[PDB]
């Protein structure tokens, strides 16, 4: 039973330079920079789907 | 002086694409040109022909 993707997931397909190293407030998280639009996300919740 | 080098400072900060000091090794430095049928060593051509 393949759950199929839901609504507005968007594909951005895991390449390996997306994945840098920031500093959140305080620390060195490992932050996502989302390729349709720009914006970080220094921490894994609320991403971008 | 700093004359027989390659890379400097294999790091990345919080915040900047590359920590300003960073030298990247050679595009000489990783190219296999083959050798000819005199040996010779070449390297890889800028081509076309």
């Amino acid at each position: 039973f393949v759950p199929d993707v839901p609504e507005g997931y968007v594909a951005v397909q895991y390449a390996h330079r997306l994945f840098s190293s920031s500093l959140a407030n305080k620390r060195n998280r490992v932050t996502y920079t989302h390729p349709p639009t720009g914006m970080a996300y220094p921490s894994p919740t609320g991403r971008p789907h | 002086i700093s004359v027989a080098r390659s890379m400097r400072a294999i790091v990345n900060h919080n915040e900047v694409d590359r920590p300003r000091g960073a030298v990247a090794p050679s595009s000489y430095e990783m190219d296999t040109g083959t050798l000819s049928r005199n040996g010779d060593l070449l390297y890889s051509p800028v081509a076309n022909g």
